[PDB]
């Protein structure tokens, strides 16, 4: 059912955001400061946009939620040089966030996801 | 594929 599922997503998103200790993924990459970003990145994503989507009922299953979180990480690895704070943060977030999503998926299974 | 200039 939608109510318990959205509560699960909010908690999951909060935990993912807590893993981003440097607040690197909190808001969209500022395109005005990074004008070549869209030359490399097909679909930007960030935690604020995810929260907006969540509250606007755009995540009605777990896969769509996962897909957007995974974009946050994959975009960052793809765009940034390996020796940057950003790339290193994405490597860490993939591992830590991955554990969060594993646990959250198991919870979603216990509810009503297909 | 090469990467971007960077975020600074």
């Amino acid at each position: 059912q939608l109510t318990p599922f959205l509560i699960l997503l909010r908690k999951t998103l909060e935990q993912l955001q807590e893993k981003d200790t440097g607040n690197i993924f909190s808001e969209p990459v500022p395109l005005s400061e990074v004008p070549d970003y869209l030359d490399h990145i097909k679909k930007p994503m960030d935690f604020f946009t995810m929260k907006q989507n969540l509250e606007a009922y755009r995540y009605l299953n777990f896969d769509d939620f996962e897909e957007d979180f995974n974009l946050i990480v994959s975009n960052c690895l793809k765009y940034n040089a390996k020796d940057t704070i950003f790339y290193r943060a994405a490597v860490r977030l993939r591992e830590q966030g991955g554990a969060v999503l594993r646990q959250a998926r198991r919870q979603a299974e216990k509810m009503g996801i297909d | 594929g090469g990467k971007g200039l960077g975020k600074g």
